[PDB]
RNA sequence: UAUAUAUAUAAAUUGAUUAAAAAUAAAAUC
């Protein structure tokens, strides 16, 4: 039996009571506000725990079940605060033993619902360094460097490239205050990683815009068939990217 | 594609590839999606709102349709191999920027493609469905990152009452410790866990006026010298940034803060390369989804007979 | 273990009447299947006058009663194909490589969902009563399938042997 | 040691260095004196091998010392993991016939014509030492796998190279032969894929494709730690040498 | 170099008197 059911938090919160009919209030948005917590007059939310972004390596992920709904916390001393029948936030009755009691690994999963969803690790800067030393200058190759620091060789040439424009950039200096801000910011939420055929060019005389160029290749095997199937008024149709960039029916 | 309306509802309770304040509490009060007490075709439909509003909100159904791919690809703990069932849409340029955190959103990114800020192999691409083949390295203008990674900039307005407030506040801070010095330094020491020139230190602020300040940032400037923004309006360091200049990161930003395996993402300098196609693994899957593997079957099931 | 582990879902409800001399009166018929996912599965029916909620329940513990280990080949898939009849439903069930979803009639769903069955793909010929599917489904799945161990034991012979060889 | 002495009958393994200087000049006085008698290297060959096979019966039991109990005897650290005493083990119990060859040729041109000393002693210690067969070669194989020792290993594998010249090779069929020689080789890979150096592995395999069937059971291990870093190339190169079938 | 800012008043469209909502939908701002 399925329901239009509207989607009411699975946690219990302080619903509606007797409310002044110009009040046009709805049980969602008292949730919502109840989730959020005071706002700020900057426009802030500081009451929430996930509000402000985590500064020790240790991704802060929503935790609902383990949290059983109370998603309030004090800014400085980080404990944990509750609504009270009076109105004003509060200490809790009693002390939440789940959220002292989080596995290893639902700390780093983002989402409660999908246990297999996990968060890569951030490479230290350091190791992309000498990642990028070890292949450019002494020559060793990927396999060896990831058998060395336990990576994979997709993710080594990556790395040594992203290195290489990293570099360029520094040495013109276009990296700027607020990126290295966020760099920072942003390395700090993740955990870190611990360790042939006949080809003719035509002569080009002068005034000429463009060059011949001839590959060789076999009857019944070049040219454009006759009879082919004409896909352009059907869901199939193909599409492909000219490199510049424009997209072209291919 | 798709017309925008009604993405963040609280009613309909649907998470969406965003970093949004609406979506992060429409994905902490949903809990888990209810497949019980349902017919199969029921089970389906749920399946389907829940993972499709999710992983491609833009995309036509139609066009989803001719974009799935029936035959997917897996590489003691189990194989999670349905939750490959969006897995196509991983290699799309918007959805990697999205993976990447170079944007808020998957339209955000959307936007960000279509307004000429992306480039792929150094080409610059205009166009939100360009593929991205393994070992690809494409790169978003930083001042976009920047700005969908960081708090909104406030208007003039807005910052120039917020100062005002923070004007009133300190001078009440400062009042007090006149009052009572000695008590409020151990206090404040006791928060932090006797020099009478320490409150003789401290000095007061002038309020403002929002009449006679209007309209002239420049003189608002001067004017404000409090010690924690000296000679700047709140969040307007330099106003012709896109951004809360003073760069501060987002609100709610670390709840929806993955970092993918398929890509490798630099953001010194607002870069990534596209590893490999996500593919499932013993225990792990790298398709980043809110939902467990049931609800990615029942999804693949009406996928593969559209509907039927 | 039985509340926590086990999973139950309801395959038939029904209301079936006895009409006596007085009147017409209904009962509430009820099959459910638990299930652990892991390799064992029962099948229960309850039959109650007054509520089905008593169906349900008497159906539950009648399942938990007749739970039984199922086969499993690598723990996702029956052995080999399986053409059963049963009372008048012939039930044609197929293996399938991993990553296949379960591609059956909608009660042989539930069923293998319960008990583990990830990958299956089969058709249901004949009479198609949902009680008889369910019958006939886990009857085939017990006795009518074998393991490759239990068959190489039988023919004196070692798993490398009696395993098929890669063609291509 | 009981079991080598016979039950303590015989009382070969304790030595002296009194017993050690008399029996060296007792095997002076013979062998000098059977160079000159034989009349070709071969024949004197021949009467050193019926020497020292007789005094190998003679000296110790020939029942409980053989390659089968040595096997065991050697595999019992492998097992436990200690290296000293599995080379102390395999030093005292073996020798390696190339080895042996070369001595008895410079005491041939000694003679005919301390290292001389330390080649009688050689000859007179062969009396605890058993040959060392392909089987026994592979063990030691084993033994560098499990220790991870490359000094051993190369030590090995030059060892394995030089018995290939000595007769008791050449005498068995080309089938076992290439049999064990194939066994070596997947020993040499399984040695280079635990150490990390895949190159290496890849390309002994690729090196001897036509010469050995390679199949899939053997490179397992490789094709599991390549995917594991995911070197598509090296696994595409490997799965198309084992599967070309 | 402080920072869970707090107090008042005023209003507050449709439906409804709470798990009944429309609705972050509008407007406004960047
Ligand atoms: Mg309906
Ligand atoms: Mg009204």
């Amino acid at each position: 039996f399925s329901r239009r059911r509207i989607a009411y938090p699975f946690y219990p919160f302080k619903k509606l009571g007797r409310q002044h009919p110009k009040k046009h209030d709805t049980n969602l948005k008292t949730a919502m506000r109840q989730f959020l917590g005071p706002k700020n007059y900057k426009g802030e939310y500081v009451m929430n725990k996930y509000f402000t972004v985590p500064t020790n390596h240790v991704p802060n992920y929503i935790k609902p079940d383990l949290e059983r709904g109370q998603s309030l916390e004090h800014p400085v001393t980080k404990k944990p605060l509750q609504l009270r029948y009076d109105g004003t936030l509060g200490p809790p009755p009693v002390e939440n033993k789940r959220l002292q009691n989080i596995f290893k690994d639902r700390l780093l999963q983002p989402f409660p619902s999908n246990p297999h969803c996990k968060t890569n690790y951030v490479l230290s800067p350091q190791l992309k360094q000498s990642i990028f030393e070890e292949i450019t200058v002494e020559g060793l190759s990927a396999q060896q460097v990831s058998q060395k620091y336990g990576l994979k060789i997709p993710r080594v040439e990556a790395i040594v490239k992203l290195v290489s424009v990293e570099n360029s950039w520094n040495r013109r200096n276009r990296v700027s205050s607020d990126l290295k801000t966020m760099d920072e910011t942003l390395y700090r939420m993740f955990p870190v990683f611990d360790s042939n055929t006949k080809v003719i060019y035509g002569e080009l005389v002068e005034g000429e815009r463009s060059q011949y160029k001839f590959t060789n290749a076999k009857v019944g095997k070049v040219g454009y068939r006759y009879g082919s199937g004409n896909r352009d008024n059907k869901k199939d149709r193909r599409i492909g990217f000219n490199k510049l960039g424009q997209m072209v029916y291919i | 594609p798709r017309k925008a309306n009604l993405l963040k509802s609280l009613a309909r309770g649907r998470v969406r590839t965003s970093f949004n304040k609406y979506n992060l509490f429409n994905l902490y009060k949903k809990g888990g999606v209810d497949l019980k007490s349902k017919s199969l075709y029921q089970q389906k439909w749920t399946a389907k709102q829940e993972t499709r509003a999710y992983h491609g909100e833009h995309l036509t159904e139609k066009r989803w349709q001719t974009v799935f791919k029936p035959k997917l690809d897996s590489v003691i703990k189990e194989t999670p191999f349905l939750l490959q069932t969006f897995a196509v849409l991983e290699k799309r340029l918007d959805f990697a920027l999205f993976r990447a955190m170079f944007a808020s959103s998957v339209r955000q990114a959307r936007q960000f493609i279509l307004h000429g800020n992306v480039r792929v192999n150094g080409v610059k691409i205009k166009h939100p469905s360009y593929t991205l083949k393994p070992g690809d390295m494409f790169s978003v203008k930083p001042d976009k990152v920047l700005e969908a990674l960081g708090a909104k900039k406030p208007s003039f307005q807005e910052a120039l009452k917020i100062d005002k407030t923070q004007i009133v506040l300190w001078n009440k801070y400062v009042k007090e410790a006149k009052t009572e010095p000695k008590e409020v330094w151990e206090k404040k020491l006791e928060n932090f866990e006797f020099d009478p020139k320490w409150a003789k230190n401290l000095k007061y602020h002038d309020p403002i006026k929002l009449s006679e300040l209007e309209g002239d940032e420049p003189k608002a400037r001067k004017l404000i010298n409090l010690p924690w923004q000296k000679n700047y309006v709140y969040g307007r360091q330099d106003p012709k940034k896109p951004f809360f200049t003073p760069w501060k990161p987002r609100p709610f930003l670390s709840p929806f803060a993955i970092l993918p395996h398929h890509l490798e993402i630099s953001f010194k300098t607002c870069h990534a390369v596209y590893l490999r196609d996500p593919v499932a693994r013993p225990g792990q899957s790298e398709v980043i989804s809110p939902f467990d593997v049931p609800v990615h079957e029942r999804a693949y099931m009406y996928y593969l007979r559209n509907g039927k | 273990y039985i509340t926590r582990k086990l999973t139950m879902k309801p395959l038939v409800m029904k209301r079936v009447s006895n009409q006596t001399g007085k009147g017409k009166i209904a009962s509430f018929y009820a099959l459910v299947v638990v299930g652990d996912k892991n390799g064992m599965v029962g099948l229960g029916e309850g039959k109650s006058r007054e509520e089905m909620s008593k169906a349900i329940f008497k159906a539950h513990w009648d399942a938990v009663r007749n739970l039984k280990e199922i086969p499993r080949y690598e723990n996702r898939t029956i052995y080999g194909d399986i053409d059963f009849r049963y009372h008048g439903v012939k039930l044609h069930l197929r293996s399938a490589k991993p990553g296949f979803g379960l591609r059956v009639n909608h009660v042989i769903f539930e069923i293998c969902e319960c008990a583990g069955i990830k990958d299956l793909s089969g058709k249901v010929y004949k009479s198609r009563n949902d009680m008889n599917i369910a019958k006939g489904t886990i009857e085939a799945f017990t006795k009518a399938q074998k393991t490759l161990d239990e068959v190489a034991l039988g023919r004196g012979k070692k798993l490398v042997d009696v395993r098929k060889v890669y063609y291509s | 040691s009981f079991n080598m002495e016979n039950g303590g009958t015989r009382n070969t393994l304790t030595s002296s260095n009194e017993a050690a200087l008399e029996d060296i000049k007792k095997y002076r006085q013979l062998l000098d004196s059977f160079a000159q008698e034989a009349e070709d290297f071969n024949e004197f060959k021949f009467k050193v091998m019926y020497e020292v096979t007789k005094m190998q019966r003679e000296s110790i039991n020939v029942n409980v010392f053989n390659k089968i109990s040595l096997h065991t005897y050697l595999s019992i650290p492998i097992n436990l993991k200690q290296q000293k005493e599995f080379l102390r083990r395999l030093t005292f119990f073996t020798f390696q016939q190339h080895e042996f060859e070369a001595v008895i040729k410079r005491l041939y041109e000694g003679y005919r014509n301390n290292l001389i000393m330390h080649d009688i002693w050689y000859i007179t210690c062969l009396r605890h030492k058993i040959m060392m067969d392909t089987t026994l070669y592979e063990l030691v194989m084993k033994a560098a796998i499990e220790f991870q020792n490359e000094d051993l290993a190369k030590k090995v594998w030059n060892d394995r190279g030089k018995f290939r010249t000595t007769v008791p090779f050449l005498k068995m069929d080309q089938r076992i032969r290439i049999a064990k020689d194939q066994k070596f080789a997947h020993l040499m890979v399984e040695f280079f894929t635990k150490q990390g150096k895949y190159s290496d592995a890849i390309a002994i395999i690729l090196s001897s494709k036509n010469r050995f069937n390679w199949t899939y059971s053997m490179v397992r291990n490789l094709h599991k730690a390549l995917e594991e870093i995911e070197d598509r190339n090296s696994v595409e190169i490997l799965l198309d040498v084992v599967n070309k079938k």
